[PDB]
């Protein structure tokens, strides 16, 4: 298509409405009620530009640019008189009835009302009567609301309901009395509410956790970092002040997690600024807790691990792929073992088995919002891995979005696609323990357990392909339902098999494997998705590695004196009391931790390492793809005494000084040669970011805006003299404002978005080839692995019928978003969302064993007797026992383990 | 048509004869708001376009100014050729009252140009400058050195990827430096200062004048060549006073950087702040109204006056007379006691702004305008019949450091250094500004030859010309607003501010981002208080200048020092220092 | 307000604060430290405060011995009363509700009407 | 409380040579000989103190030598430059004891503004300051209270007599800040003249 605004000639995509088309050319458009994600309702009219009908015209007309196709020879005018003025009354309006509040506002400076005031020009107030308010609600504890500071442009609605599909949020009221909030109070139940904060053009809904210790965005410190939270990895922008975390923002991918996050990796960065955590390497003496310097703690731990005899290592899914490297490095390869257990190392290659050799494509997270049937397979995709059932939502409304495209019906009119799509959607069938928080929109939900579901997958593969193993013994009513599955996904385009280790069983992965091999015999175009764990569980994976009972039998027996162990409290993978036993028998026990855990009582020498918000490091994703995450600040700048060094420094330098006793804080890239030149497999984060020599013209880039306040003053009242400027020798980025973050810079990591004029999260748009699309000069990471030219065998391993049986109570996973991470449960502001460990019960077990709602009734798991209070679960299945994973005195390890010694307390 | 409006400047006669000599492909105009026509010139044919503007029929006699531009990170460069440096050369021809850019572009690689000091002689220290500052080699030049940083000194500070703050501190370079200045005192070598005939003759001693020097004009060193008393050679070394104000601009905001051009030239203040003011209002688009004109006239006006007290009383003490240091600084100290009234401070008032200025007049101010108009004149005329008129003061200054029309104009010499060749320009008069148009005042003139004692003659007549414009604007205030009614004036109206909410975001968004000027290139030039001074800004469509480059007369006037004092006696070289009107942060800045 | 408008005036970046807020929901510096060491005494912090809290009196006498007293924290700035400007409160302008002053009391407000009200 | 250079230590000060010891002060206090130094702005507003409108001779300090040997006080007025350093430091180094030095200005506090790749911040970061004004420029007035904070350090500091009897120590008194001492009275300030008056 071609169009001609302001008498100069462009070519835009023709099926883009017109406000996208010219904020995709860098013309400048106010409006508010159009989103890239959301589309077009045309609410606001703040989008007006004049369209004129053929070359030579005068009047024109005033149209809504948002609601107007790009066809091809298009003519309009921005800086026409008639429609700037139209667009200042628009402000003029929309600030009659806005508060006095920016000083005392969290938006200001981020404000996007406050850009589209200044761009239109209106500084002078004519209205002179009295402004509407009204009261504010308490919508949990992330989210803040202050409804006086709205405009009615309905982003929060539209995303809320359209796209998050959310129930509890609605606009009320009338003419001028509009309310955009819950119908009462209490905590906004979504999983994905915490964009409303980046949503909201104004002061609206505001991030509470933010607002307690708030800084203006000209203040804050940035890096482009990965969420270390889960393994779907969304990147974002961590923003520090005076040496705390402040505030993570959503950083654009066009590939993985473009304009939303969830609530967990939103507001589970609380950790980082405890007040408990190590700082310091410090070893014990006896009782005492003396503390040492780099080199002091380096030529000791040297000399401890010289005068042993042989030393084993213990890495983590938390640490990054060069951290682990640097371990494996320090104890040697046939001596290093993973930290996590043998099941669930088994579960994990055989997840990377199917990725990298089962010859079916893995698709993106962006990618998933196009297949047209989704079947998700025993992992409850909310809890753990939210942002992959986002894109299943938008998969599901795909098919209203084809059946209006089938009306001549363009993309970003919305508000059609839900008229035309009133209720038929794509079909998802999702198998859980209980009822999953995507029932609203599935087509189908199985409540069974476990082995049911993976003799459900494998059935599914018999009925879909002659070839795979059958399953005998199947209900009919059950049979026909397996009819309707193989029916939807037979006829389906582009089906999609979710699945995830977080299931806990081996067979169904393979029943999805199957699965997903039958389509793939018959020509579809069948996209497969395991997720993971935690946040770099692929590249612990991918490095391989002996599981962690191997090492705790080595520690308890006695063969090595030396045990090394990174970023774990090994009692999410193992018991506590065989921990103890092993972490106490053995005379050298090292961690290298940056949060305060429970073997630091223990241990022989614990080394204070730097979390994601103060190292640098490459992690892997779910789907593959290695990406690189960037020191934020130096704890270093704030307090000279804070030794916090990245991890894979600490280890490469221990490894120094025991060959060579010599200190050697190496650099980064000098980590990922090693870690290419060894490991073929991992070979692909050479590409994953440019090294430290890369340069936008002979400057860095800068981690903070241009307008970074309080240079002279921030540490003056420890010392009036500034100190120098933090030398960032690890990565491209410089520590201060003295670089470039130009929207047209030849980069592909964005620290943040900034554009002049542009000071709100809608700066995205100018560091986008088009908005809506893909980054610039491309996206962040790469894949590691491609597409195999063979697959797999279909498994026969099939298993048997779930048999209830008397004293043995088969524990039922149930993850949740607010209290199956480490990291984020170690969150103060998570204390509050996060809900009391309750264990559910079916009502016939509860009845059989004397049990009514509410009371404490323990268990014993490994000798340990815990009392929790009971719940009734009607979806769970009688012979099970639902357990939250992750909760205080219960580890994710108990997933699809039974259960003995259970009377009522 | 408004003044602020981005035009072309195809119709001026030079372009049109630029055309007919050199083709109608050869150069590229640049549409731009500096008032000037901008003209993008291949490499190869400068000289040649460089010697045809030197002989046009009213030629370019003034090379106004000549310094490099980093376009490396130039985003919005729409219409201008493929560069990667640029070097600007501002020339100015007096008899058209008119001004020419050329502009050669320049590849990352290739960072050489033919030198122009054979065409204009006070090229020399402007692409030394260029040199030192942005690293462009100019093929041609007799001496290539630094003249802002030291010889040691790695790396060009006015490019994109040099970092713009303080680097780390050390002691250990301090001591390196301080060896350095020792064995420089005793092994002096001139031949790398492009001197030659180093004591060849067996007298010509060696002296050196500063760098530390108790005087206002500030820090410098030169160093002098002796034959008895006559100076046979002398070699200014500056850059003892950088203080990399046009390397700040491209760190501080639009509104921010008012105080930073307080300080070019600190006996100026609001004469200082003028011009930058003036060409942020050109790049906003921004027409001030009437009683800010008068208010800034009133101001520059004051500040003037105190410059020029100062001044007269510094070289009458530098001629031996006491006294009347003494009183000037009592009547400096009447003009502080009407600029502390007004603004609120005595030197840097910092009181200008971009569509007007800062507070309103306060209520009185007209009595204490009265009381110093009534103090002035019968004080000047004593200081005229006590010092000025004294024959030890005449032979002092009558005669010394001489120079005609065509050594004033061949070395960019402007303001009374001009004026004393009898060449009438004055930028208030010939290019007016901010409303002088509606004030009558006189532009004294020499009689031919630029002694000291014509130049304080002629500060003078300015200082009594000053004095009827100063009472022009007591008897005529017109009375309205004292910010212009753009939404880019920066800051709102402040009461606007505390009790509207548009007016409290524009406030928000101008104190803490800056004000978004839109890309596009202004200049502007005033008749600062010892010469013209002019701001010429780069703006890329950011909150912050992309370029600032601000051209002030005494670095002309120090690069004329060696033209018209050889063949002259020390104390000659006091005086003449003591009469060009200078001051270092002027010079190095 | 602890806005930090006058922290990112200042071109020198002579000015340190951090906002906190009382249970009442007023906003207020935690800390609030200038250093007069580096301070040029320019006055944009004052012409870009919205509340005219900051203000410069003329007072010359500021001279120290040692330069890291040059560093007036919070209780080395907070003054009696209020200064040049004896009238002016921000927060009855504010739109935000504090102690004393419930939604619709600032000025030119009117009273929040609820969603559930009869009236048409 | 008193500093030791060749630490924290007690007042020393016999009764006669106390005596002598305050007469060798008092002398040195009521004549202090200022060394023409002109760097930037700052010195321009000293020179202004120096006339008759504010007549800082009333002191006597209107000596201004322009020998380093003959002047005691060194007034760094202005902009410490990175050229310019290794002047400052020669001409600190060739003064004679006692010297005293008064940094005019946040140039010479801190490096003020100018935090830009040529200019050293602060004077401070290689030689001693005994008292610092702050001010862009500080007035007049200020510099003159700033020479009577000097006067009163250097009234109750206890230098050596002699060279050939007694401790050659100097004895640098740790005075109360000027902050904690004034704010019992700049706190109580309420109400100011408004800004549209003269
Ligand atoms: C204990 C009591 C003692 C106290 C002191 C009392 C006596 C003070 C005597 C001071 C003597 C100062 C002598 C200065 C001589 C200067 C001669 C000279 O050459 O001056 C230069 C000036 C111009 O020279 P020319 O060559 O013409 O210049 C042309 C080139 N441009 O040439 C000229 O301007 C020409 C005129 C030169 C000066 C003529 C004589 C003046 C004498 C001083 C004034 C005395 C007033 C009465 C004092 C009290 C008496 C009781
Ligand atoms: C008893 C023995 C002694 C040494 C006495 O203490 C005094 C000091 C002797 C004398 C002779 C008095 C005064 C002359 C003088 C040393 C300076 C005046 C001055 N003052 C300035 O500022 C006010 C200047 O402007 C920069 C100056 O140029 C000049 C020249
Ligand atoms: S609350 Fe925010 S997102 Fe919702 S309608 Fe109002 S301004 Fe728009
Ligand atoms: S939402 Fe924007 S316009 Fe409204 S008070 Fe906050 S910063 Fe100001
Ligand atoms: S889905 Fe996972 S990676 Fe993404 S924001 Fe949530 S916790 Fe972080
Ligand atoms: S007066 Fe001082 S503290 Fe205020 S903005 Fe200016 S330099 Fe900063
Ligand atoms: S003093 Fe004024 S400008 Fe500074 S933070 Fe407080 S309210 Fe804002
Ligand atoms: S502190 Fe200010 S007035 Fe003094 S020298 Fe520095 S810039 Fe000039
Ligand atoms: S953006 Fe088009 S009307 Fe809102
Ligand atoms: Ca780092």
């Amino acid at each position: 298509a071609t169009i001609h605004v302001d008498g100069k000639e462009y070519e835009v995509n023709g099926a883009d409405n017109l406000l996208e088309a010219c904020l995709s050319l860098g013309l400048d458009i106010p409006y508010f009620c159009w989103h890239p994600a959301l589309g077009s309702v045309g609410a606001c009219r703040q989008c007006a530009v004049k369209q004129y009908q053929n070359a030579e015209d005068t009047r024109g007309r005033l149209v809504m640019s948002c609601m107007t196709p790009a066809s091809d020879g298009t003519f309009i005018s921005i800086d026409d008189e008639e429609a700037k003025q139209f667009r200042e009354s628009v402000v003029e309006w929309l600030m009659t009835n806005h508060p006095h509040d920016c000083p005392v506002c969290e938006e200001g400076g981020n404000c996007h009302l406050q850009d589209m005031t200044v761009m239109t020009g209106h500084s002078f107030r004519r209205y002179r009567f009295t402004k509407r308010t009204h009261r504010n609600q308490d919508l949990g504890p992330f989210i803040s609301h202050e409804m006086n500071r709205c405009i009615a442009c309905y982003r929060c609605v539209r995303y809320y309901k359209d796209y998050a599909g959310g129930t509890d949020l609605g606009v009320y009221g009338a003419h001028d009395n509009v309310y955009f909030g819950r119908p009462e109070d209490g905590t906004l139940e979504s999983e994905f509410s915490g964009n409303l904060v980046e949503i909201c053009p104004t002061g609206v809904f505001t991030d509470k956790t933010h607002s307690e210790r708030y800084n203006r965005k000209w203040d804050m410190q940035f890096a482009p970092s990965i969420c270390q939270q889960c393994s779907i990895g969304c990147n974002i922008s961590p923003g520090e002040r005076y040496g705390e975390l402040r505030r993570i923002e959503n950083r654009y991918n066009g590939t993985v997690n473009h304009y939303f996050l969830c609530d967990r990796g939103r507001f589970g960065y609380g950790y980082v600024n405890l007040k408990d955590r190590p700082r310091q390497p410090v070893q014990r003496r006896g009782d005492d807790f003396i503390t040492l310097n780099a080199e002091q703690a380096m030529q000791g731990a040297a000399d401890i691990l010289r005068q042993s005899k042989k030393v084993i290592g213990i890495g983590s899914p938390r640490a990054s792929v060069e951290s682990n490297f640097a371990l494996r490095e320090l104890v040697g390869e046939e001596n290093f073992y993973t930290g996590i257990a043998h099941g669930e190392q088994e579960r994990l290659q055989l997840a990377l088995k199917v990725l990298r050799e089962g010859g079916i494509y893995t698709p993106a997270l962006r990618e998933i919002e196009s297949y047209d049937a989704v079947l998700v397979l025993g992992e409850d995709v909310t809890q753990t891995g939210a942002r992959v059932a986002l894109a299943v939502r938008q998969a599901v409304k795909g098919k209203a979005r084809e059946m209006a495209a089938a009306q001549k019906v363009a993309d970003w009119q919305i508000a059609a696609i839900l008229n035309i799509g009133q209720r038929a959607k794509h079909p998802l069938f999702v198998t859980n323990v209980d009822d999953t928080r995507l029932d609203d929109i599935a087509a189908w939900t199985y409540r069974a357990p476990v082995e049911d579901q993976a003799r459900l997958g494998f059935a599914i593969a018999h009925a879909l392909d002659n070839s795979a193993p059958a399953v005998d013994g199947i209900e009919p009513e059950l049979q026909s339902k397996i009819d309707v599955i193989v029916q939807a996904l037979a006829g389906a385009k582009k089906p999609l098999i979710i699945s995830g280790t977080n299931a806990g069983s081996l067979e169904v992965i393979q029943a999805a494997a199957n699965v997903a091999k039958a389509l793939k015999g018959r020509g579809a175009d069948v996209g497969i998705t395991m997720i993971a764990r935690s946040v770099n569980s692929m590249g612990l994976g991918i490095m391989g590695g002996g599981s962690l009972e191997e090492a705790l039998t080595e520690l308890e027996t006695g063969r090595a004196d030396a045990v090394v162990v990174l970023e774990n409290d090994l009692h999410r993978h193992a018991s506590a009391t065989r921990v103890n036993a092993a972490l106490a028998k053995a005379p050298l026990v090292m961690v290298v931790d940056h949060q305060r855990t429970a073997i630091m009582e223990n241990a022989h020498l614990v080394l204070s390492a730097a979390s994601f918000a103060e190292s640098d490091g490459t992690v892997i994703n779910n789907e593959g793809r290695a990406q690189r995450f960037f020191q934020v600040y130096d704890p270093a700048y704030y307090d000279s005494k804070t030794v916090m060094l990245e991890s894979w420094r600490w280890l490469h330098s221990l490894h120094s000084t025991l060959l060579s006793r010599e200190v050697d804080w190496t650099q980064l890239d000098h980590v990922i040669d090693a870690v290419v030149a060894k490991i073929p497999e991992l070979a692909g984060i050479k590409d994953a970011a440019p090294d430290a020599t890369f340069r936008i013209r002979g400057q860095k880039l800068a981690r903070e805006p241009h307008r970074y306040s309080g240079r002279t003053a921030m540490r003056a009242n420890i010392s009036v003299h500034e100190p120098r400027q933090p030398q960032d020798i690890d990565t491209m980025f410089t520590f201060s404002m003295e670089g470039n973050n130009q929207p047209t810079a030849h980069r592909s990591q964005v620290p943040f978005a900034w554009a002049p004029g542009w000071n709100s999260p809608q700066a995205w748009n100018k560091f986008q080839d088009e908005v809506g699309g893909k980054l610039r000069f491309g996206d962040p990471g790469v894949r590691l692995f491609e597409t195999s030219e063979n697959g797999l065998d279909y498994f026969t391993s099939v298993p048997a019928r779930f048999q209830p049986q008397d004293g043995k109570w088969r524990i039922a996973p149930y993850y949740h978003l607010f209290g199956s991470d480490e990291l984020s449960q170690r969150a103060p502001v998570f204390q509050s969302r996060m809900p009391q460990p309750y264990i559910k019960l079916n009502p016939a077990d509860a009845a059989k064993l004397g049990v009514n709602a509410g009371t404490r009734v323990s268990f014993s798991y490994d000798g340990n007797t815990v009392t929790l209070p009971v719940e009734i679960a009607e979806g769970l299945t009688a012979g099970q026992v639902g357990l939250p994973m992750g909760m205080s005195g219960i580890a994710p390890v108990l997933a699809g383990a039974h259960l003995e010694d259970l009377k009522e307390a | 048509e408004p003044a602020w409006q981005t035009r072309d400047h195809l119709d001026d006669p030079v372009i049109g004869e630029l055309r007919n000599r050199f083709g109608p492909d050869a150069f590229t105009v640049q549409a731009t708001r500096t008032g000037v026509p901008v003209v993008w010139i291949k490499r190869e044919q400068l000289l040649e376009v460089g010697d045809f503007l030197k002989k046009l029929p009213k030629p370019y006699v003034m090379l106004f100014d000549l310094h490099g531009m980093d376009e490396r990170l130039r985003t919005h460069r729409e219409g201008l050729p493929a560069a990667d440096f640029s070097v600007f050369y501002h020339l100015i021809s007096i008899d058209r009252n008119r001004d020419i850019m050329l502009k050669v572009a320049l590849a990352e690689n290739d960072l050489h140009v033919p030198t122009f000091t054979k065409l204009f002689p006070n090229a020399n220290w402007y692409e030394r400058e260029t040199w030192d500052l942005f690293g462009i080699t100019f093929d041609g030049h007799p001496n290539l050195r630094r003249i802002m940083m030291p010889q040691t000194w790695k790396g060009h500070p006015l490019r994109k990827d040099y970092p713009a703050r303080a680097t780390e501190f050390s002691p250990f370079e301090l001591t390196k430096a301080k060896q350095d200045l020792e064995m420089e005192a005793l092994t002096f070598k001139p031949e790398e200062w492009g001197m030659k005939r180093g004591t060849e003759n067996e007298d010509f001693m060696f002296l050196n004048l500063g760098p530390n020097h108790p005087s206002a004009h500030g820090a410098f060193r030169i160093v002098l060549q002796l034959d008895g008393e006559e100076i046979v050679d002398c070699v200014p070394d500056i850059g003892y006073h950088h203080r990399g104000a046009e390397k700040m601009g491209e760190r501080q905001s639009w509104h921010s950087y008012i105080p930073y051009t307080d300080r070019i030239e600190y006996l100026g203040g609001c004469v200082n702040e003028m011009p930058y003011v003036l060409a942020v209002e050109k790049l906003a688009g921004i027409t001030v109204p009437d009683r800010v004109n008068v208010i800034r006239v009133m101001l520059s006006e004051l500040f003037r006056i105190n410059s020029h007290l100062l001044y007269i009383s510094t070289f009458i003490q530098d001629v031996g007379a006491m006294t009347p240091v003494f009183f000037a600084f009592t009547d400096r100290q009447k003009i502080y006691d009407l600029v502390e009234a007004i603004t609120g401070f005595r030197m840097h008032p910092a009181w200008f702004r971009i569509g007007g200025v800062a507070h309103d007049l306060p209520r009185g101010w007209d009595r204490l305008l009265r009381e110093f108009l009534d103090w002035m004149p019968k004080r000047l005329a004593s200081y005229e019949k006590a010092a000025l008129q004294n024959t030890i003061l005449k032979g002092r200054s009558q005669g010394v450091a001489a120079y005609g029309a065509k050594e004033a104009l061949e070395w960019g010499t402007t303001g009374a250094g001009l004026r004393a060749t009898g060449i009438d320009f004055d930028v208030r008069k010939a290019r007016p500004y901010s409303g002088y148009e509606n004030f009558d005042f006189e532009i004294p003139v020499g009689g031919g030859v630029s002694d000291c004692y014509t130049r304080v003659m002629l500060k003078v007549e300015e200082l009594r010309q000053s004095l009827r414009i100063l009472e022009q604007c007591l008897n005529n205030m017109p009375e309205g607003p004292f910010k212009a009614d753009h939404p880019l004036t920066t800051p709102p109206p402040k009461e606007r501010t505390l009790q509207h909410i548009e007016t409290l975001i524009t406030h928000f968004l101008q104190v803490s981002w800056g004000p978004v000027m839109p890309a596009n290139e202004s200049f502007q030039m005033i008749e600062a208080t010892k010469g013209i001074n002019s701001y010429y800004l780069t703006s890329d469509g950011s909150t912050m200048s992309y370029r600032t480059r601000i051209r002030t007369p005494s670095y002309a006037h120090l690069q004329q020092i060696p033209a018209a004092i050889r063949g002259s006696l020390v104390s000659d070289l006091i005086v003449y220092l003591g009469s060009i009107d200078f001051v270092m942060s002027d010079v190095d800045r | 307000v602890a806005c930090n408008l006058c922290a990112v005036a200042c071109p020198v970046g002579c000015i340190s604060l951090q906002k906190a807020e009382t249970k009442d929901g007023r906003w207020y510096p935690e800390f609030f430290r200038i250093n007069f060491s580096r301070c040029i005494f320019c006055g944009l912090c004052e012409e870009a405060c919205p509340t005219t809290a900051i203000q410069l009196t003329p007072d010359f006498e500021m001279g120290e011995y040692k330069r890291q007293d040059l560093v007036y924290e919070k209780e080395d700035l907070l003054i009696s009363g209020p200064g040049k400007y004896p009238e002016y409160n921000f927060y009855r302008m504010a739109g935000m509700a504090i102690d004393g002053k419930d939604k619709g009391e600032a000025e030119n407000e009117a009273k929040p009407i609820d969603v559930k009200s009869l009236l048409p | 409380d008193y500093t030791l250079t060749r630490e924290i230590v007690t007042d020393p000060l016999n009764v006669f040579m106390g005596k002598l010891n305050d007469m060798v002060n008092w002398g040195r206090k009521n004549s202090i000989w200022p060394y023409n130094f002109g760097l930037s702005c700052c010195y321009v507003e000293m020179v202004t103190s120096f006339t008759a409108v504010h007549d800082v001779a009333r002191f006597g300090a209107e000596v201004l030598r322009a020998s380093p040997r003959q002047a005691d006080l060194m007034v760094v007025a202005g902009t410490c430059f990175t050229k310019m350093a290794p002047v400052i430091q020669r001409l600190y180094d060739q003064m004679l004891e006692p010297k005293w030095v008064i940094s005019m200005g946040a140039c010479a506090n801190s490096g003020g503004m100018y935090d830009i790749y040529s200019v050293v911040q602060g004077v401070d970061k290689f030689i001693p300051v005994d008292v610092y004004i702050p001010g862009c420029p500080p007035r007049p007035e200020a510099y003159m209270q700033a020479l009577m904070l000097l006067q009163e350090s250097i009234g109750k500091e206890r230098r050596p007599l002699s060279w050939v009897v007694g401790d050659q120590g100097v004895y640098r008194a740790n005075m109360q800040s000027e902050r904690e001492r004034k704010r019992g009275e700049r706190i109580a300030v309420t109400n100011l003249r408004t800004p549209d008056e003269i």
